[PDB]
RNA sequence: AAAAUGAAGACAUUUUAACGAGUAAGGAAACGAAAUGGCGUAAGGACAACAAAAGUAGUAAAGAUUUAAAGUAAUUUAGAU
RNA sequence: AUAAACAUACUUUGAAUCGGCCAAGUCUGGUAAGCAGGACUGGCGAUGCGGGAUGAACCGAACGUCGAGAUAAAGUGCCAAA
RNA sequence: CGAGAAUAGAAACUCUUGAAGAAGUAAAUUAUCUACCCGUCUUGAAACACGGACCAAGGAGUCUAACAUGGAUGCGAAUGAGAAUAGCAGGAAAGCUAUAACAUGAAGAGAAAACGAAAAACUAUGAGAGUGUAGAAAUACAUUUAGCAAUAGUAUCUUUCAA
């Protein structure tokens, strides 16, 4: 009858295991090399981020044509919008062209883990639902090889190979509101503003505004 | 305000490229057009019998029918809000070989290339090659180390002004 | 009484909201004006094709 | 569909109503009914 | 038992210009001037009837006792909720004469029906 | 039912459904068919491009009774004395009782051949016939003949 | 606010009977609940038929039903329209269901040995269907469908509603 | 919108999700899971104490002045004079 | 690469409208105009709300009825919440 | 130290006010905040633009004739035959019956004479229906069969100088 439930979460826990191994020991192996080109007096070149959040920082009314298609790709249809974007060549350039509507940064495994837990949902049938279980991500996602939600956190961190079935399946999360400059929003992040990349130092505002 | 003539506007669209003027090519007239071939129109304005309009200088479209002395040409044309279907009837005079699918038609054959060993090293019981990875933008570059042996720096400041007169 | 002769504000995005009207596959394939002669190869084979087809439709 | 409607003239005054056709019917029966009586081969 | 009747707005919709004219009355209807200082809804003055207001579904038609209203004419009426006297209460209708009146009144006192109009035309 | 037209639900509508900038002012155009080459020609050239002109001769009294000609296909022609009839002679031959199918008793002067008869001999009798028609009755083993 | 594509109306699509024929009403009852049940294409099928209005549920003459079941002999025609006669062909042997048959199309169909069902006995027959081919009837015959369009159109003309001065 | 249930319950059913500004203009009536929902005036055909006296009315009709209740709203109901 | 099943393709019938105006890291005639005429885009028209004391267009931001919180433009001597 | 797991465990409370009027609602006044004249032309009116002193009653997309699209209905190669007109019971501006001229349609093109349709069709995609395997629940996969509607192109046929 239900004695299924109690193997299933023996599952969870095995790959709640090897999920950590890969995050932690990468982290290691990162670390290591660190040390011994110090030792050594080599140089060292840290590897390019693989993940970008951007965050929706505009309204809707006066949105170039083109902008507002681009935004529309990326799903920010509303303000204070987050989203995983992955990053290559082409939504590095689109994110761009929209920068005065977005503030996107890179996020830290402590921030994948807040967004999805705090504020995850998922399209099932076509209604966004709240993420309340694992039957519930396993049933929308069994097929991706994704039954838990310590393998959806995973995924998005590390950008696998399902990761694209995985981002559309998870919707924007809503987010508060934060303060997000410190002169205002019509200036690049560089000059004190509110838009740009801010590259690590998005895991700040997105500690206000989860 | 301009006028309602066919060939308005062409002082320098129909102006012959620097020193290329008289006569074309000899591969102009005999090059092959097959049917279902991507071809460019370009406007000769050094033979007017039958020259296309001026609007399609430049599209590219596609040959549709072959005829003794002229090259069907089909292309694309945009109206108020809708897109219609122009079939033209070009000399090949008036039209140059697109190489559009100059990237895609390479990637066929390597495809066609790999598929080849497939059907005979599993005849022979050897394991199939894998198919050719696909195309993806500018990846994000992995970490690299740099040699402290054959390195060298050179400080970067703002620089004195100097001025130019 | 003057006027505005002519202006083409908001004229490029009227054609927007109900897209571009792309053709039809259909519109790609017509056979009018083609070459006489491969028009005739063409009607020349299917209504052979057709003549065997019909017979070997009747003999059952 | 081109419109020919012939309107243009007066005819509100040119209507012909068909109310006494109920009428009619009686009045008509009522003659044979009464002509039959007088002399039989009259109505035959 | 009895759940509590919330109202999102508990005053009337009057017609705007109501206050100060006499052939306008005040009931309400919905301004189309093009410059009216209502339908743009400016402040200060921007209170028009939008179903948002509408009280809660389970509450509806509910009167302060707890129980809907239904009118009775007659003591056979009173026969219509005779098994629902904790849902409907009656209400004799303004017609029915002083006569009838006691015997609808008494009549629902032997099926337990609670009357909204136990003090109607009294002697 | 005058409580459903678009007058009971357009009350209170100052307008009532005909503009404000453009407002029911009595005319939009002329009086009927006015304006067919000044300023309607846009109406008269997309929907009735034919309207304008003149072509063919003049009958000055024409008599519709003399071009009046009912015509019967082949396959209608055992549908006028029924399918119990057909049936029932189904299985005749040269020599033997047939029926006739006497087209103008019917209103059906002309005979036109279109699809197919089935197998029976059978007799056509009707005033005009048509080439194919003639065939397709005689090559099912039957007669044509004329009236009138 | 969000910023949508378009906002949320109406679904164009129907989901009942139409009109107050009481028993109609009863086989979108009937369908619309061996539809969700079973979850078989065929009733899904069936019901979405049902559903249409009666410029859409155009008749199939006995001639269609005959030279569409010749090379089907233990099978059961299911139209969701009305059947008509083809009084120039003959009818052969055939079982058929539909919403209505036609006084001689009834009656030529029974003649020759066949079976006229209406649309409860085929559910109780074969509910998920079995031995079924789903037949519906042309669309285009319609003589309103020609005169749509503009006439003096160079590609395809439309056919010039008669009026006035007509030639 | 999608699922569930569905001969009569009732509030135009139950659960989940997204959405809701707007002049000109459109959304006729009926359509059980309803292809928008309703209020009001007058007239006509029916229904209105179902055990053979069957809607209300000289134990005070319609109307008028107010007071309270229901409905977001058009408006309805009731008390008193 | 990214987005897309209340997606996509439409068909029939029909209403309103074709007096427009403003902004600009733009242009033409003009000495110049809150002048006249244009190209790309956003708005006012059709639009309220918070801010610029007041303002059709500027900045924030577009609205079912509410309660609690972090916010945006912008401010924190008093009128005026800080 | 200890997750899973096996076995045992624990939640029914207190005070104040109210038929001497609790909670809620309504009316009048005060107090802080908020509030330009309605209808209309207009890019733009609160406008130094026009009508409006107040109240009551009346007051403006209606009727017939012709065509068309669509929603509901009957019948369907027929439909209508409440076309005049003729009968029936009942006394009737209502109801019923009239193998019936004709209207639209079943055949299309041609100015007109003169004519008047199958190769018992072809091709592509296409709606369904079974079977087995598996996740093992819905559902996914593999295979046999079917070709409706629709779109495009085809052969063949009637009429036209021309399709």
């Amino acid at each position: 009858c239900k004695a299924r439930c109690q193997a299933f979460r023996k599952e969870v826990i095995l790959r709640t295991i090897k999920n950590h191994k890969d995050i932690e020991a990468a982290k290691k192996a990162v670390y290591t090399a660190k040390k011994n080109a110090e030792i050594n007096g080599d140089l060292y070149a840290e590897a390019d981020p693989k993940l970008i959040v951007a965050i929706r920082i505009r309204g809707i009314n006066g949105v170039s044509p083109k902008i507002k298609k681009i935004l529309k790709l990326l799903r920010l249809r509303q303000i204070n919008n987050a989203v995983f974007i992955k990053a290559n060549a082409s939504t590095i350039k689109m994110l761009r062209l929209v920068d005065p509507y977005v503030t996107y940064g890179y996020p830290t495994l402590e921030t994948v883990q807040k967004l999805i837990y705090k504020r995850g949902a998922l399209k099932i049938n076509g209604n966004r639902m709240p993420i309340t279980s694992n039957c519930m991500i396993k049933k929308a996602l069994g097929d991706k090889d994704v039954v838990c939600v310590d393998d959806l956190v995973h995924e998005i961190y590390t950008v696998g190979k399902h990761f694209k079935e995985v981002n559309n399946k998870l919707a924007p999360f809503k987010l508060n509101g934060a303060k997000i400059a410190e002169k205002n929003k019509k200036i690049h992040f560089i000059l004190g503003g509110g838009f740009g990349n801010r590259e690590l130092l998005i895991n700040k505002l997105l500690a206000n505004m989860i | 305000p301009l006028s309602n003539g066919r060939n308005r506007r062409t002082r320098k669209l129909f102006k012959r490229p620097f020193r290329g003027h008289g006569l074309s090519n000899t591969s102009t007239i005999l090059h092959t057009y097959k049917v279902g071939d991507y071809v460019t129109i370009l406007c000769n304005s050094s033979i007017q019998h039958g020259l296309p309009y001026k609007a399609f200088h430049g599209k590219t479209g596609r040959v549709w029918n072959v005829n003794p002395h002229a090259i069907g040409v089909m292309v694309n044309k945009k109206v108020n809000n809708r897109i219609v279907v122009k079939r033209l009837h070009i000399s090949p005079e008036h039209i140059k070989p697109s190489g559009c699918q100059k990237d895609f038609l390479e990637r066929k054959a390597a495809v066609a290339a790999i598929r080849k060993q497939n059907i005979q090293l599993k005849k022979e019981g050897k394991p199939l090659l894998p198919l050719p990875a696909k195309r993806l933008p500018k990846q994000p570059r992995p970490a690299e180390l740099i040699k402290g042996a054959d390195i060298k720096f050179t400080t970067v400041a703002p620089l004195k002004f100097e001025e130019l007169y | 009484s003057k006027d505005k002769n002519r202006s083409s504000h908001n004229q490029s995005h009227k054609a927007h909201r109900n897209g571009f009207y792309k053709p039809k596959k259909s519109a790609y394939m017509s056979t009018k004006g083609m070459n006489v002669q491969v028009l005739k190869n063409t009607k020349a084979q299917r209504k052979f094709a057709l003549a065997k087809k019909l017979e070997a439709k009747k003999a059952a | 569909a081109v419109s020919n409607i012939h309107f243009c003239k007066d005819w509100r005054s040119k209507v012909h109503t068909w109310f006494k056709q109920p009428f009619r019917k009686i009045r008509r029966h009522q003659t044979r009914v009464e002509k039959a009586k007088a002399v039989f081969p009259a109505t035959i | 038992i009895k759940p509590k009747i919330v109202k999102k707005y508990t005053g009337h919709f009057k017609r705007f210009d109501s206050n100060r004219f006499l052939r306008v009355k005040a009931s309400w209807r919905v301004p189309r001037g093009i410059d009216n200082r209502l339908r743009r809804k400016f402040k200060g003055t921007n209170l028009l009837p939008k179903i948002g207001y509408g009280s809660a579904k389970a509450t509806r038609n509910m009167l302060p006792c707890g129980l809907y209203k239904f009118p009775v004419r007659n003591t056979t009426d009173l026969e219509m909720i005779m098994m629902q006297n904790r849902k409907y209460a009656a209400e004799i209708s303004h017609a029915v004469s002083a006569k009838k009146r006691q015997e609808i009144i008494q009549r629902a006192k032997i099926l337990n029906i609670r009357v909204l109009n136990a003090d109607a035309r009294i002697k | 039912a005058t409580r459903f037209r678009q007058t009971r639900r357009r009350r209170g509508h100052v307008s009532m459904g005909y503009g404000r900038i453009g407002k029911h002012r009595k005319q939009r155009g002329g009086r009927g068919n006015a304006g067919g080459q000044h300023h309607r020609k846009t109406w008269f050239t997309t929907f009735h491009p034919d309207y304008f002109g003149k072509h063919g001769m003049r009958v000055f009294h024409l008599k519709a009774n003399k071009y009046y000609c009912p015509s019967i296909n082949v396959d209608s022609l055992w549908s006028l004395v029924g399918k119990d009839v057909q049936a029932q002679y189904k299985n005749a031959k040269v020599g033997e009782e047939v029926p006739v199918i006497d087209c103008v008793k019917h209103g059906y002067f002309k005979v036109l051949g279109k699809g197919f008869l089935p197998k029976q001999p059978v007799i056509v009798r009707a005033r005009y016939f048509s080439e194919k028609a003639q065939q397709k009755i005689k090559a099912v083993g039957g007669a044509c003949e004329l009236t009138a | 606010a969000i910023d949508l594509d378009r906002h949320h109306v109406r679904k164009h699509v129907s989901k009942t009977a139409r009109g107050n024929n009481a028993y109609m009403k009863l086989l979108v009852r009937l369908y619309g609940f061996l539809a969700r049940r079973t979850q078989s294409k065929f009733a899904k099928t069936i019901l979405h038929r049902l559903c249409l209005s009666r410029v859409n549920r155009p008749i199939v003459s006995t001639s269609k039903l005959a030279c569409l079941m010749k090379k089907h002999p233990e099978e059961t025609a299911v139209c969701v329209n009305t059947v008509t006669y083809d009084s120039r062909y003959p009818v052969p042997k055939m079982n058929v269901c539909a919403l209505k048959f036609t006084k001689t199309a009834e009656a030529a169909i029974t003649k020759a040995g066949g079976k006229c069902l209406r649309f409860d006995e085929l559910a109780l027959k074969a509910p998920t269907g079995r031995k079924t081919v789903l037949i519906r009837g042309k669309r285009n015959v319609r003589e309103a469908l020609k005169h749509f369009g503009k006439v003096c159109a160079k590609k395809n003309p439309a056919k010039q509603y008669k009026g006035k001065q007509t030639k």
